[PDB]
């Protein structure tokens, strides 16, 4: 159940190493410092509309 | 030289964007799996292809920044 | 209108913006997942619906919490 995290971090590592190969190759420059990713604090309009109605209902009941 | 600053700046930008794409894909996929556990293994292929291809476009984006910059 | 009506209305608007953001993000990610492995279309869609529903309900709970807090301490 860390498979997804392990996957995403592995992708990010491969990416940042390829970024470093490019920077070194052409040419020089220095060390990046973006932290590694972290995971903690079709039509979708039907869900938006459903929410909008439940909330209007609540509001009305509230007065 | 003088340019070193500019390249480093765009590289930080791109890394930040890619890092975000990563955090988002993983959060969504974890929640999908939370609801449907049989996805945990099989979804990895689609996650990995997406993140690999996005990675390359980001990489490509940096190269075409270098090449354009060094044109004069 | 009342301070309190305005507070509820704004809280509602904020929750809806956050929810819209989450729905569009879920939908974007799932669309790319399915483009890459279409055999997953049905189960991913299902899990999508589950998530958007549960988050929907939490939004509803959030608004009730706000009203209840406001009407017990103002």
């Amino acid at each position: 159940s860390e498979t997804t995290e392990r996957t995403v971090l592995g992708e990010y590592n491969l990416f940042s190493r390829k970024i470093e190969e490019i920077l070194k190759q052409k040419n020089v420059s220095y060390v990046s410092t973006v932290s590694t990713p972290i995971f903690s604090t079709a039509g979708v309009q039907e869900f938006v509309d459903g929410l909008h109605e439940k909330l209007n209902t609540i509001i009305i009941k509230a007065s | 030289t003088t340019r070193s600053k500019a390249i480093a700046s765009k590289t930080k930008e791109i890394e930040q964007v890619y890092r975000q794409d990563c955090e988002t894909f993983g959060m969504v996929v974890k929640m999908l799996i939370e609801k449907d556990p049989s996805l945990e293994k099989s979804i990895q292929f689609a996650l990995r292809q997406n993140l690999h291809e996005i990675g390359e476009r980001c990489v490509e984006e940096l190269k075409h920044f270098i090449a354009e910059y060094d044109t004069s």
